[PDB]
C-alpha cells in the first residue's frame, strides 16, 4: 500500500471495520501501526483517523 | 363439609384470620361462610380440584398432608 | 393487556352482555370507562366514610400496590449522584452533632450502586404491579358475582 | 481496587495522564510509536474508576482500559 | 522528595468550613500539599469557600487524593505554581509521599519509570471469558 | 452628569447569511453536522449568549433586543384575545345576559365532523367555551360595545410591529454601551415611577373615568346600547355629576387637601358588590391611587445626576454583623455585572408573585361576574400556580448557573455567599431533617387514617369525630380579620374577603363567596403542601450549594453547569451536575403544585361552590363532603378523581369531547416519557447500530450520521413529555368537570 | 465582631465554631449529662439514662394507644412502655456484641465490659422509671 492509497479495514474492534478509507502517512520505522488511515466518517468519540497495521487493510484502489 | 354438599352457593374458604389489629365491625364483616370466625375466601381453586380427585372429608384432606410432610422430610 | 382482554371479555359473556365489548372495545375510551372506571366501584368502597365491608382488604391492598408502583419511580428515575451527595451530608450530621455521635457505624453508609438500583426500582415497578392488579381483578368479580 | 490496562496501540499523546484525577496514569518510555513513550498504570490502587482517561484517548476504541473491580475507601471516593 | 513532612510550615488563613476531613482521618489516612507562593492571594478551596494563600509557604490537610490533586490543578492552570508535594499521613505519624514522586510530572517523560499493566497485544485480543472459567483470573 | 445616554452606531449588519449558516453564533457547532447530535446542540445553545461571547455588552445588547421580540409576542397574543372578542365572539349576548349565556370566542371549521365542537354556549352563537375571563376583564373596563374590542386588536397590532421595529433598532442600529446598562439606580428609579406609579395613574384615570360610570349604568340596569360612549363621559361634569354628586365641586378639592369630598367615587367599603358578586370598582380605583402615589414616591430613592438620592453599593455595605463578617459587600458587583444572578433573582419574585394572585383572586373577584364563572375562577387559579412552578423552579436554574459561570472567590471573600458556600452541609442536613419529619408525619397521618378505616376502627382515626387536629392559629386569624372592620380597619364598611368569616353572598341563586370553614382535613393538607414544598426547596438548594464542588466530585465546577456525570466511579457519579437537580426538583414542584390544586379544586366544589334556594338553602357542587373524605388515601381516589372523572370520560359524542380526546392524550404522552426517563443511552445507541446495518445495506446511510439523543437530552425529553402529559391530563380533566357542573 | 470562628483552632476540619457548638451554656449542658458527666461509672450512666427514657417511654402509650378510652388504659401503656423498653435493651446488647469484640474491657465506655454495664443499667433504670411514672400517674389526682 502507498500514500494516498484507498483501503478496506480488516480490524474487527476498529469503528470503521469494513469501511472504505484513504492512506495518510506510512511510517518507516519500528511502529507496529505505522499506517495512518483517514475516514469520511467520524467515530462515537468524534476522530477521523486511526493508525492501522500493514495486515489489517485489504486495499482496494491504487493512487 | 359444607362445600361438598352445595359446591355453587357456599364459599370456599383459605383459612382463618388471626389479627390484632381488628375492629368489632371488621371481625364481624369478615365472618362470613358457614362459620363464624373471621375467614378468608379462597381463591386459587382448590376445593374444586380435591373434590374432582376424590376428597370428601377432611379427614382425607389431613392424610394428604401428613403424606406430604413426610415426603417433605 | 393479555389480562385486561380476557377480564372484560369474560365480564360481559358471564354478565349475558358480550354487546357492552362488543361496541366499547373498538377504542380506548371505552376501555376506560367502561371496564376500568366502572369495575373499581365495588373495590374502592370497600371501606368508605359511612363503614367497611369484605373488600376493605382488597381495597387497602389496591392503594398498596399503587404506592409501591409510585415509588419504583424513586429508584428508576433518579440517580446515584444525589443520592451519594445526600449521604454524604447525612454522615456529616450525624458524625457531628453531640450525645449520638458515640453510636457510630461498623459499614459506611453508601448510595446504592447504579445497578442495584435499577434492580430496587423494578422489583418495586413489578411487585406494585401485581399488587395492584390481583386485588382489582378479584374484587371486581366478586363485586359483581357475574 | 480497579485494574487498568494500556495496550500497545498506544501513540504517547499523553491526554490519558493529564486527564487523571487521581495521579494513576504516567508516561514510561517505549519504542512502538513516533512519540517514543507508552502510558503506564503503577498506582492502580488510587484509580476510583471514573474513567476520564477513556474519554481522553483519541485511538480507536482506547488503548487504555479501566476495569471495574474491588471497591475499598480510596476506590469509593469516600471521605468519611 | 523523601518522605518527610514541616509540619510547622504556615497554613492558608480560612474562617473554617463545613467541608474539613471528618473522623476518618485522624483514624485511617490523611493527605497534605504543601506549595510555594511568591504573593499573598486568594484562593477557591475544594472543599467550598475561598481561602488566603500566605506568601512564602503552604501546607494544607485533605481528606482524599481527589482534593489535593484538584488544588493542585487550581494552582497550575490558574496562576502558576508548579512545586507542590502532596503528601499521605497515617495515623502513627508516618507520611508517605506521592505527587511529584520521581521529582518530575508525570505527562513529561523521565527514564527510570517502568511499565506497569503494559499489555503486548491490542485490545480486540483479549481470551474468551470461557477459557478462565473456574480459574480466579481474568481475561485483562 | 454620570447617568447618560451612550450609544454605539450601527454595530451589526442586517443581512440574510447567517441565517443560511446554522450554528453561526458558536465555535463548534459552526464547522458544519458530523451526526445527528449538532442539531440538538444547535437548539440548545441558540440563547446561551454567555457562551457565544466573552464580552458583557454584546450580551446586554443581545438581552434588550430579545426582551423587545417577546415583548412583540406578547403584544400579538393580547391583540388575538381583543380580535376574537370582536368578530368571533358573543360578548353582547353576554353582556345582555351574564349569568345564563357562557362565554365562547373561538368557533371552528367544519371539514372532518369537528363542528360538534361548536357547542350550544347560548346568544344563538355556536362556539367553545372561553375559560380566560377575558369576557369579564371587558366588561371592568367598559367595552360594551364591538367596535373597541376591534381597534384595541388593531392597536396591539400596531404596539407589536413598534416591538419589533425597536429590537431590529436597539440591536443593529443604535445599540447601548455597557456603561448603560449598569445604571441600576436609574433603571430603578425609572420603573418604580413611570412604569409602576404611571401605569397605577394612568389606570386609575381611566377607571375614574370609564369604568366607574359605565359599570354603574350597567348595574343599573341600563342596556350597553343606550349607554353613553367613553369620550361622551370623559368631557361632561354634568354627566358624571349625576351619576358621582362630586364631579361639581371639580379639581378644586384635590388642590386644597379636601380629599374627603371625593368619596362618592373613591371609596375603602371593602367585601363584594351585591350585584356581580366582584370588588367594588370604586375600591379598584382608590387602590390604585395609593399605589401610584406610593410607587412615585419609592422612585425618588437611588441617586442619579443630581446630589439626592441613594447609592445601593453603600446601604448594602453597612448591612453587617458579627454572625455574618462582611455581610453584603460584594453583591453589588455580582448583580451589576451577572445576568443570571438577577434572572435568579427576578424568577423567584415572579413566581412567587404568580402564586399570590392565585391565591387573591378567587378569594377577592375583581372582574364583575366572574365569582359566579367557576370554571373561569378554577382555570386562573390553575393556571396562575403552574406558572409560578415553574418560575420559581427557574429561579435555582439559574442561580446554579450563576454559581457554576460568574462566582468569583476574590470578589466574594467572606461576604453572605462565601459564608452560605462554608457551612452547606448544615444547611442541607437540617432541611433533609425537616423533610424527613413533615414527611412521616403529613403523610403517615393519611396513611393510619387509611388503616383505621379498613381496619373499621373509625373512633383511631385522626379525624373532627376522633383524636381531632385544629387549626387553631388560622381559625384565630380568621377570626381576627372578620372582626377588623370597625375595629382594626374601623374607617371599612365589609371586611377584605369572606373567606374569612361572614355573609354569604349569592348572584342570581349562585354562591359567589361564602365563608371558608377549617378543620383537621385542612391541617393536614395545609402540612402536605409545607412537605412538598420543603422537599422542593431542598432538591433546588441542593442544586445551588452543591453547583461548584462537594465531597463527592472536588471539581465539579470544571466540568460545567450541565454535564451528564464523571463516570461510574466513586461507587457511581450520575446526576451529580445542578441542572440535574433541577431536572428531579421540577419533578417535586409538579407534585406539589397538582396537590395544591386538587385541594383547590375539591375544598371548592365542596364548601363554597353552589346554589341557594329559598329560605337561604345552601347546596354544594359535591354535597360537602370534603370534610370527611380528605382524611384518607382512599377518600381522595374515590371521592375526587373517579367520581370527578365521570364528566371528561362521557364526554364523548357531546361539544366537550375535545377533553376527553386531550385526557386520553395526555395519558399517551405521559406513559411515553417513562421511555426516556427509565431507559439509557447505549441500549439505544446499539439498536441504531443496528438499524444503520439495514441502512448501509439498502445505501441509505445518511452522511449526518444517526446518534441516540445524550444522557442530558434523554433526561430532559423526558421531563418536559412528563410535564406536558401531567398538565394536560389535569387540565382537561379540570375543564371537562368544571364546565359540565 | 465575629462570633463563627474555625473549629478548636483547626480551619480544616469538618465543623464550626458557632454559638451553638462551642458556647459555655452548651459545653455546661453537655458536659453534665449522664453520657458526659465526669466521675461516672458506666452503669451509673446507663441509669440515669435509663429512668429518664422509661418515664418518657410509658408517656404516649397510656393516652394515644388504642385502649385508652378502657379502664385497662394505664396497665396496657405500662406493660407497652416494658415491651419497648425490652426491644431497645435487646438493640443495646446487639450493637455491643457487633461494635466491642476482643476489647480489654474497664471503666470506658467503649468496651465490652462497659457496654454491658451500660446496658445493665438502662435496662434496670427503663423498667424502674416506667413504673414510678405508673405509680404517679395513677394517682395523679394527688397533684
Ligand atoms: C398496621 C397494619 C397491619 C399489621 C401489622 C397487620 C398484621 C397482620 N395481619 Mg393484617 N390487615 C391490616 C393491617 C395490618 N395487619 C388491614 C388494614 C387489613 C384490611 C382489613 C388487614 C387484613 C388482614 C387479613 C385479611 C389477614 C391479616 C393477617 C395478618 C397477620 C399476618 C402475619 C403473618 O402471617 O406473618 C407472615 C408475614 C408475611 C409472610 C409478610 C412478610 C413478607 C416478607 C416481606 C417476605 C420476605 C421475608 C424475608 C425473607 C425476611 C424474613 C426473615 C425470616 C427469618 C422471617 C398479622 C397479625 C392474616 C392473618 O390472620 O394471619 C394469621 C390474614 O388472614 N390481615
Ligand atoms: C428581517 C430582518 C432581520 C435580519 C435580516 C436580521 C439579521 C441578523 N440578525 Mg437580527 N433581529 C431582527 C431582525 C433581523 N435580523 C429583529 C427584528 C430583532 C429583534 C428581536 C433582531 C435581534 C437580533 C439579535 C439579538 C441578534 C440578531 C442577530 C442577527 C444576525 C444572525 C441571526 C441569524 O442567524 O438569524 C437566524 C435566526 C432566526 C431566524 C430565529 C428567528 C426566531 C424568531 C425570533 C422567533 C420565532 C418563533 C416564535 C416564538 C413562534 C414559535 C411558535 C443577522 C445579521 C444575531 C447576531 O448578529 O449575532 C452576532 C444576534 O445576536 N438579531
Ligand atoms: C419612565 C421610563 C421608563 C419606562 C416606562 C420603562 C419601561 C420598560 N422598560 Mg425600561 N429603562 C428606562 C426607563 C423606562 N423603562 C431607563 C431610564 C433605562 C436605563 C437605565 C431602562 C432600561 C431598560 C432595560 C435594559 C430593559 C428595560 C425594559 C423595560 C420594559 C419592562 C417590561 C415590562 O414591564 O413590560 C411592560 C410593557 C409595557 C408597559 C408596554 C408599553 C411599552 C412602552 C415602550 C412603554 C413606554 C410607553 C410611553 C413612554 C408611554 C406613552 C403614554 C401615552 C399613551 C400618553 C418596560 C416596557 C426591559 C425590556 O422589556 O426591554 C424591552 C429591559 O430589558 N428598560
Ligand atoms: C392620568 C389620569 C388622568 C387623566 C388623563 C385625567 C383627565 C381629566 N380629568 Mg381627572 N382625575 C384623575 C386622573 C386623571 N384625570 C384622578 C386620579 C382623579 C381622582 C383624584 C381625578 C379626578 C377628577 C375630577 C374630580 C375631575 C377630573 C376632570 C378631568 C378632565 C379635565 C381636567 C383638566 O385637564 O383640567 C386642566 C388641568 C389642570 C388644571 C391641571 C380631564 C379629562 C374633570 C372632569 O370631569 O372634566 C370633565 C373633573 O371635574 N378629574
Ligand atoms: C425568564 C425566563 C427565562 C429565561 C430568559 C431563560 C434563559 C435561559 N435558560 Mg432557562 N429556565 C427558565 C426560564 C428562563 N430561562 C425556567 C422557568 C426554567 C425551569 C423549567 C429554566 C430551566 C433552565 C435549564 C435547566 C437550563 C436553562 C438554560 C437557559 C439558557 C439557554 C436557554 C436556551 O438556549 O434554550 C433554547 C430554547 C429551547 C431549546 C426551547 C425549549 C422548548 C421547551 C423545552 C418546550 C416547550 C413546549 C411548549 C411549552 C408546549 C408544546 C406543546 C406541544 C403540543 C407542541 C438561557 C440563558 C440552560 C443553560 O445552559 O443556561 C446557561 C439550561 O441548562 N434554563
Ligand atoms: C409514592 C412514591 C414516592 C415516595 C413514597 C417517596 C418518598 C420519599 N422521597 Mg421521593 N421520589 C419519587 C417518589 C416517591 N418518593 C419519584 C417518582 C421521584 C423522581 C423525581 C423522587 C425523587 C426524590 C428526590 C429527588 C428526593 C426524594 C425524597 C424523598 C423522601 C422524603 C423524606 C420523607 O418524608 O421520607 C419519609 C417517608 C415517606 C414520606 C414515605 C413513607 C411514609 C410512611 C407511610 C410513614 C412512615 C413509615 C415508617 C418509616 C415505616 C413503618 C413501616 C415499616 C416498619 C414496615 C421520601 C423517602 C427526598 C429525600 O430523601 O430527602 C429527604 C429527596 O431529596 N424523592
Ligand atoms: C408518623 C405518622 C403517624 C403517627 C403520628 C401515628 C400516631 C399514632 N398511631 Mg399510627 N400508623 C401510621 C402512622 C402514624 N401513626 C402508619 C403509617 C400506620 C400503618 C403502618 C399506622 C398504624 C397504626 C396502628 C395499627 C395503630 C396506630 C396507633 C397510633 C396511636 C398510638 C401509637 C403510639 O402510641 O405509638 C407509640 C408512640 C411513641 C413511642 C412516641 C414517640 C414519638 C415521640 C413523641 C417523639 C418525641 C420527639 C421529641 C419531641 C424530640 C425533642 C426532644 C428535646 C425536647 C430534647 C397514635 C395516635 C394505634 C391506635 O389505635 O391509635 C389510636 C394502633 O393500634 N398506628
Ligand atoms: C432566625 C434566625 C435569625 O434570623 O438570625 C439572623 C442572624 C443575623 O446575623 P448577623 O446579625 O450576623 O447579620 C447581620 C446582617 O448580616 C444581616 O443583615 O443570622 C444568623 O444567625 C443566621 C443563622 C440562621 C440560623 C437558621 C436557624
Ligand atoms: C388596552 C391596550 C392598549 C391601549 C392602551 C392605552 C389606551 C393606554 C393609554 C395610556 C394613557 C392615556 C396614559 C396617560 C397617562 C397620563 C399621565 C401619566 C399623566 C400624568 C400627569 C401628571 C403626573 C401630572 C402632574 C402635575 C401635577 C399633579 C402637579 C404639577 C403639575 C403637573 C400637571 C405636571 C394598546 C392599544 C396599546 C394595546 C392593547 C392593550
Ligand atoms: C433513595 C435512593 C437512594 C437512597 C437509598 C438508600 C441509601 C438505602 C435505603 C435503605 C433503607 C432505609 C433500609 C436500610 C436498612 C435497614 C436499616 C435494615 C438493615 C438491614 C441490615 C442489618 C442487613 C440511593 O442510594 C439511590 C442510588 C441510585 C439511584 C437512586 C437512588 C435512590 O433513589
Ligand atoms: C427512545 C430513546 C432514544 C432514541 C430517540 C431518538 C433517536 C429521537 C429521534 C428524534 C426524531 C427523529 C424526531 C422526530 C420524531 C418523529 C420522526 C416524528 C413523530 C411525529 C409525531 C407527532 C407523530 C434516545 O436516544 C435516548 C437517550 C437517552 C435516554 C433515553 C432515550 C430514549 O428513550
Ligand atoms: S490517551 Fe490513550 S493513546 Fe494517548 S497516550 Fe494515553 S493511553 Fe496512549
Ligand atoms: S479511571 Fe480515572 S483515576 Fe483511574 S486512571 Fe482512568 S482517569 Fe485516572
Amino acid at each position: 500500500i502507498e500514500r494516498g492509497s484507498k483501503v478496506r479495514v480488516l480490524r474487527p474492534e476498529s469503528y470503521w471495520f469494513q469501511e472504505c478509507g484513504s492512506v495518510a502517512t506510512i511510517a518507516k520505522g519500528g511502529d507496529r501501526y505505522p499506517v495512518v488511515v483517514r475516514f469520511e466518517k467520524v467515530n462515537y468519540p468524534g476522530v477521523a483517523p486511526n493508525n492501522f497495521a500493514l495486515d489489517e487493510l485489504g486495499e482496494v484502489e491504487a493512487p | 363439609q359444607q362445600w361438598v354438599l352445595n359446591p355453587l352457593k357456599v364459599k370456599p374458604i383459605a383459612h382463618a384470620i388471626w389479627d390484632p389489629h381488628f375492629g368489632q365491625s371488621a371481625i364481624k364483616a369478615f365472618t362470613r361462610g358457614g362459620v363464624s370466625y373471621p375467614v378468608n375466601i379462597a381463591t386459587s381453586g382448590v376445593y374444586h380440584w380435591w373434590y374432582t380427585v376424590g376428597m370428601r372429608t377432611n379427614e382425607d384432606l389431613y392424610f394428604g398432608a401428613l403424606g406430604l410432610l413426610v415426603l417433605s422430610t | 393487556w393479555v389480562t385486561f382482554y380476557w377480564h372484560w371479555k369474560h365480564l360481559t359473556v358471564w354478565g349475558g352482555n358480550a354487546a357492552a365489548f362488543n361496541e366499547s372495545s373498538t377504542y380506548i375510551m371505552g376501555w376506560l370507562r367502561d371496564y376500568l372506571w366502572l369495575n373499581s366501584s365495588p373495590l374502592i368502597n370497600g371501606y368508605n366514610a359511612f363503614g367497611m365491608n369484605a373488600q376493605a382488604v382488597w381495597a387497602w391492598m389496591f392503594l398498596f400496590g399503587h404506592l409501591i408502583w409510585a415509588t419504583g419511580f424513586m429508584f428508576l428515575i433518579s440517580w446515584r449522584g444525589y443520592w451519594q451527595e445526600l449521604i454524604e451530608t447525612l454522615v456529616w450530621a450525624h458524625e457531628r452533632t453531640p450525645i449520638a455521635n458515640l453510636v457510630k457505624w461498623r459499614d459506611k453508609p453508601v448510595a446504592l450502586s447504579i445497578v442495584q438500583a435499577r434492580l430496587v426500582g423494578l422489583a418495586h415497578f413489578t411487585v406494585g404491579f401485581i399488587f395492584t392488579f390481583a386485588p382489582f381483578v378479584i374484587a371486581s368479580t366478586t363485586g359483581k358475582f357475574a | 481496587s480497579h485494574s487498568v490496562r494500556v495496550y500497545d496501540t498506544c501513540i504517547g499523546c499523553t491526554q490519558c495522564v493529564r486527564a487523571c484525577p487521581c495521579d494513576v496514569l504516567e508516561m514510561v518510555p517505549w519504542d512502538g510509536c513516533k512519540a517514543g513513550q507508552i502510558a503506564s498504570a503503577p498506582r492502580a490502587e488510587d484509580c476510583i474508576g471514573c474513567k476520564r482517561c477513556e474519554t481522553a484517548c483519541p485511538t480507536d476504541f482506547l488503548s487504555v482500559r479501566v476495569y471495574l473491580g474491588s471497591e475499598t475507601t480510596r476506590s469509593l471516593g469516600l471521605t468519611y | 522528595t523523601s518522605d518527610v513532612l514541616n509540619l510547622q510550615i504556615p497554613t492558608p488563613t480560612f474562617g473554617g468550613s463545613t467541608g474539613g476531613w471528618l473522623r476518618a482521618a485522624e483514624i485511617e489516612e490523611k493527605y497534605a500539599i504543601t506549595w510555594t507562593s511568591k504573593k499573598e492571594q486568594i484562593f477557591e478551596m475544594p472543599t467550598s469557600g475561598a481561602a488566603i494563600m500566605q506568601k512564602g509557604e503552604n501546607l494544607l490537610y485533605l481528606a482524599k487524593k481527589e482534593q489535593c490533586l484538584a488544588l493542585s490543578t487550581q494552582l497550575r492552570t490558574l496562576f502558576k505554581i508548579s512545586d507542590y508535594k502532596i503528601y499521605r499521613i497515617f495515623p502513627n505519624s508516618e507520611v508517605q509521599y506521592l505527587h511529584p514522586k520521581d521529582g518530575v510530572f508525570p505527562e513529561k517523560l523521565n527514564e527510570g519509570r517502568i511499565g506497569v499493566g503494559n499489555v503486548g497485544y491490542s485490545i480486540g485480543k483479549n481470551p474468551n471469558p470461557v477459557n478462565v472459567k473456574f480459574t480466579g483470573k481474568n481475561t485483562f | 452628569s454620570k447617568v447618560r445616554v451612550i450609544v454605539d452606531k450601527d454595530p451589526v449588519a442586517t443581512s440574510f447569511e447567517k441565517w443560511a449558516q446554522p450554528g453561526h453564533f458558536s465555535r463548534t457547532l459552526a464547522k458544519g453536522p458530523k451526526t445527528t447530535t449538532w442539531i440538538w446542540n444547535l437548539h440548545a445553545d441558540a440563547h446561551d449568549f454567555d457562551s457565544q461571547t466573552s464580552s458583557l455588552e454584546d450580551i446586554s445588547r443581545k438581552i434588550f433586543s430579545a426582551h423587545f421580540g417577546q415583548l412583540a409576542i406578547i403584544f400579538l397574543w393580547v391583540s388575538q384575545a381583543y380580535f376574537h372578542g370582536a368578530r368571533f365572539s358573543n360578548y353582547s349576548a353576554w353582556l345582555l345576559n351574564p349569568t345564563s349565556i357562557k362565554p365562547s370566542a373561538q368557533v371552528v371549521w367544519p371539514v372532518v365532523g369537528q363542528e360538534i365542537l361548536n357547542g350550544d354556549v347560548g346568544g344563538g352563537f355556536s362556539g367553545v367555551q372561553i375559560t380566560s375571563g377575558v369576557f369579564q376583564m371587558w366588561r371592568a373596563s367598559g367595552i360594551t360595545n364591538e367596535t373597541e374590542l376591534y381597534w384595541t386588536a388593531m392597536g396591539g397590532l400596531m404596539m407589536s410591529a413598534l416591538m419589533v421595529f425597536a429590537g431590529w433598532f436597539h440591536y443593529h442600529k443604535a445599540a447601548p454601551k455597557l456603561e448603560w446598562f449598569q445604571n441600576v439606580e436609574s433603571m430603578m428609579n425609572h420603573h418604580l415611577a413611570g412604569l409602576l406609579g404611571l401605569g397605577c395613574l394612568s389606570w386609575s384615570g381611566h377607571q375614574i373615568h370609564i369604568s366607574l360610570p359605565i359599570n354603574k349604568l350597567l348595574d343599573a340596569g341600563v342596556a350597553p346600547q343606550e349607554i353613553p360612549l367613553p369620550h361622551e363621559l370623559l368631557f361632561n361634569q354634568d354627566l358624571m355629576a349625576q351619576l358621582y354628586p362630586s364631579f361639581k365641586k371639580g379639581l378644586l378639592p384635590f388642590f386644597t387637601l379636601n380629599w374627603g369630598e371625593y368619596s362618592d367615587f373613591l371609596t375603602f367599603k371593602g367585601g363584594l358588590n351585591p350585584i356581580t358578586g366582584s370588588l367594588w370598582l370604586s375600591d379598584t380605583a382608590h387602590h390604585h391611587l395609593a399605589l401610584a402615589v406610593l410607587f412615585i414616591f419609592a422612585g425618588h430613592m437611588y441617586r442619579t445626576n443630581w446630589g439626592i438620592g441613594h447609592s445601593m453599593k453603600e446601604i448594602l455595605e453597612a448591612h453587617k454583623g458579627p454572625l455574618t463578617g462582611e455581610g453584603h459587600k460584594g453583591l453589588y458587583e455580582i448583580l451589576t455585572t451577572s445576568w443570571h444572578a438577577q434572572l435568579a433573582i427576578n424568577l423567584a419574585m415572579m413566581g412567587s408573585l404568580s402564586i399570590i394572585v392565585a391565591h387573591h383572586m378567587y378569594a377577592m373577584p375583581p372582574y364583575p361576574y366572574i365569582a359566579v364563572d367557576y370554571p373561569t375562577q378554577l382555570s386562573l387559579f390553575t393556571h396562575h400556580m403552574w406558572i409560578g412552578g415553574f418560575c420559581v423552579c427557574g429561579a435555582a436554574a439559574h442561580g446554579a448557573i450563576f454559581m457554576v459561570r460568574d462566582y468569583s472567590p476574590v470578589q466574594s471573600y467572606n461576604n453572605l455567599l462565601d459564608r452560605v458556600l462554608r457551612h452547606r452541609d448544615a444547611i442541607i442536613s437540617h432541611l433533609n431533617w425537616v423533610c424527613i419529619f413533615l414527611g412521616t408525619h403529613s403523610f403517615g397521618l393519611y396513611i393510619h387514617n387509611d388503616t383505621m378505616r379498613a381496619l373499621g376502627r373509625p373512633q383511631d382515626m385522626f379525624s373532627d369525630k376522633a383524636i381531632q387536629l385544629q387549626p387553631i392559629f388560622a381559625k384565630w386569624v380568621q377570626s381576627l380579620h372578620t372582626l377588623a372592620p370597625g375595629n382594626t380597619a374601623p374607617n371599612s364598611l365589609a371586611t377584605a374577603s369572606y373567606a374569612f368569616g361572614g355573609d354569604v353572598v349569592a348572584v342570581n341563586g349562585k354562591i359567589a363567596m361564602m365563608p371558608i370553614q377549617l378543620g383537621t382535613a385542612d391541617f393536614l393538607v395545609h402540612h402536605i403542601h409545607a412537605f412538598t414544598i420543603h422537599v422542593t426547596v431542598l432538591i433546588l438548594l441542593k442544586g445551588v450549594l452543591f453547583a461548584r464542588s462537594s465531597r463527592l466530585i472536588p471539581d465539579k465546577a470544571n466540568l460545567g453547569f450541565r454535564f451528564p456525570c464523571d463516570g461510574p466511579g466513586r461507587g457511581g457519579t450520575c446526576q451529580v451536575s445542578a441542572w440535574d437537580h433541577i431536572f428531579l426538583g421540577l419533578f417535586w414542584m409538579y407534585n406539589c403544585i397538582s396537590v395544591v390544586i386538587f385541594h383547590f379544586s375539591w375544598k371548592m366544589q365542596s364548601d363554597v361552590w353552589g346554589t341557594i334556594s329559598e329560605k337561604g338553602k345552601i347546596t354544594h357542587i359535591t354535597g360537602g363532603n370534603f370534610a370527611n373524605s380528605a382524611l384518607t388515601i382512599n377518600g381522595w381516589l374515590r371521592d375526587f378523581l373517579w367520581s370527578q372523572a365521570s364528566q371528561v370520560i362521557q364526554s364523548y359524542g357531546s361539544a366537550l369531547s375535545a377533553y376527553g380526546i386531550i385526557f386520553l392524550g395526555a395519558h399517551f404522552i405521559w406513559a411515553f416519557s417513562l421511555m426516556f426517563l427509565f431507559s439509557g443511552r447505549g441500549y439505544w445507541q446499539e439498536l441504531i447500530e443496528s438499524v444503520v446495518w439495514a441502512h448501509n445495506k439498502l445505501k441509505l446511510a445518511p452522511a449526518i450520521q444517526p446518534r441516540a439523543l445524550s444522557i442530558t437530552q434523554g433526561r430532559a425529553v423526558g421531563l418536559a413529555h412528563y410535564l406536558l402529559g401531567g398538565i394536560g391530563t389535569t387540565w382537561s380533566f379540570f375543564l371537562a368537570r368544571i364546565i359540565s357542573v | 465582631s465575629e462570633f463563627v470562628k474555625p473549629y478548636n483552632n483547626d480551619p480544616f476540619v469538618g465543623n464550626l465554631s458557632t454559638p451553638v457548638t462551642t458556647s459555655t451554656a452548651t459545653k455546661l449542658y453537655l458536659g453534665n449529662l449522664p453520657i458526659y458527666r465526669k466521675g461516672l461509672s458506666p452503669l451509673l450512666r446507663g441509669l440515669e439514662i435509663g429512668m429518664a427514657h422509661g418515664y418518657f417511654l410509658i408517656g404516649p402509650f397510656y393516652i394515644l394507644g388504642p385502649l385508652r378510652n378502657s379502664p385497662n388504659a394505664l396497665l396496657v401503656g405500662l406493660f407497652s412502655a416494658f415491651g419497648l423498653i425490652l426491644i431497645l435493651t435487646l438493640g443495646l446488647t446487639i450493637y455491643g456484641l457487633a461494635s466491642f469484640q476482643g476489647t480489654e474491657g474497664g471503666e470506658n465506655l467503649e468496651s465490652a465490659k462497659g457496654w454491658r454495664n451500660f446496658t445493665s443499667g438502662f435496662s434496670i433504670g427503663a423498667f424502674g422509671g416506667a413504673s414510678v411514672a405508673y405509680v404517679l400517674l395513677d394517682n395523679i389526682s394527688f397533684f
